[PDB]
């Protein structure tokens, strides 16, 4: 049996336009551990995103944090795109600074 | 406060793509401090918290020996479990182990833990007595019999009551400025109309450590468990955690709602309201 | 420090 990832997209610090910050995509609750995560800027893959070391929660499900430096602006759109064996196609979650 | 150490081992087969990957990470509470990955170019135990860096070469080499040995044993274990479940050589499988010790606020052993899973399901666990086993199914019973025959529990107990607590105490002292510091949540309430007649109130907690927190909404002093949207507590990337709870309320009833926050870093629980 | 794992001694699952 398999478990599909939960996904949250958010910033390390409260967002302020023109101020450098970190964009996070936290995937969790998934099994098995193989997973593909991209961070997107205006629909395009950001290069050289880093991630945490694989670990897991008390119910055995895995979690990972993907992150990259970014400077939010009014018009730039950010998102996280996730694929996993449980997903027929990549799931995209947009960054919403109120979430 | 109370503190724990855990190691989390993940061994993953991948037929046709080399030997099973073994990765181990160590935590004190919510702070990761080491890693080992058999897939690294030059596999070795690496520091992941500043306070562990002071450990000498002897320590790093000892850890590296331990994880290299585990890497080999888990590959055997994966072969064994595939057979215990009559599975084909085609599929990928995962063994997980999480183990460690809990200390109470006085630094004394509270209890030990040692549990394992196969493909995400409980497989075998050491009972709280650190002497007997609980096996999930007839396959895990084979492991249990093997471990009973080899007096494995005795080995686990000796570590959990011994080296585990001794080293945890050492780390707690070396990293006391962070490991023994609780950072309270920074909090606020936001308001977003959803329509002419309803609005969302969202209660935010940011910058807190450790991750354990309680965040709730009440209406006229009653818990709103079913009507509250809670997100999973999430890491900020700077050691701290974040969480929010949201409720949709009738426009004009906003002041009947209170957000309550409990956290180790808080002397007294907080009660917050929307402040227009 | 993780559980010691003396070479050749480790009991597999």
């Amino acid at each position: 049996i398999q478990r599909t990832p939960k996904i949250q997209v958010y910033s390390r610090h409260p967002a302020e336009n023109g101020k450098s910050n970190f964009l996070n995509c936290y995937v969790s609750g998934f099994h098995p551990s193989d997973i593909e995560v991209d961070l997107l800027k205006n629909g395009e893959r950001i290069e050289k995103v880093e991630h945490s070391d694989l670990s897991f929660s008390k119910d055995w499900s895995f979690y990972l944090l993907y992150y990259t430096e970014f400077t939010p602006t009014e018009k730039d759109e950010y998102a996280c795109r996730v694929n996993h064996v449980t997903l027929s196609q990549p799931k995209i979650v947009k960054w919403d600074r109120d979430m | 406060g109370s503190h724990s150490m855990r190691y989390f081992y993940t061994a993953m087969s991948r037929p046709g793509r080399g030997e099973p990957r073994f990765i181990a990470v160590g935590y004190v509470d919510d702070t990761q401090f080491v890693r080992f990955d058999s897939d690294a170019a030059s596999p070795r135990t690496e520091p992941r918290a500043p306070w562990i860096e002071q450990e000498g070469p002897e320590y790093w080499d000892r850890n590296t020996q331990i994880f290299k040995t585990n890497t080999q044993t888990y590959r055997e274990s994966l072969r064994n479990l595939r057979g215990y479940y009559n599975q084909s050589e085609a599929g990928s499988h995962i063994i997980q182990r999480m183990y460690g010790c809990d200390l109470g606020p006085d630094g004394r052993l509270l209890r030990g833990h040692d549990q394992s899973a196969y493909d995400g399901k409980d497989y075998i666990a050491l009972n709280e007595d650190l002497s007997s086993w609980t096996a999930a199914d007839t396959a895990a019973q084979i492991t249990q019999r093997k471990w009973e025959a080899a007096r494995v529990a005795e080995q686990r107990r000796a570590y959990l009551e011994g080296l585990c607590v001794e080293w945890l105490r050492r780390y707690l002292e070396n990293g006391k400025e962070t490991l023994q510091r609780a950072d309270p949540p920074k909090t606020h309430v936001t308001h977003h109309p959803v329509s002419d007649h309803e609005a969302t109130l969202r209660c935010w907690a940011l910058g807190f450590y450790p991750a354990e927190i309680t965040l709730t909404w009440q209406r006229d002093g009653e818990d709103q468990t079913q009507d509250t949207e809670l997100v999973e507590t999430r890491p900020a990337g700077d050691r701290t955690f974040q969480k929010w709870a949201a409720v949709v309320v009738p426009s004009g009833e906003e002041q009947r709602y209170t957000c309550h926050v409990q956290h180790e870093g808080l002397p007294k629980p907080l009660t917050l309201r929307w402040e227009p | 420090l993780p559980e010691p794992a003396p070479q050749g001694q480790l009991t597999a699952y």
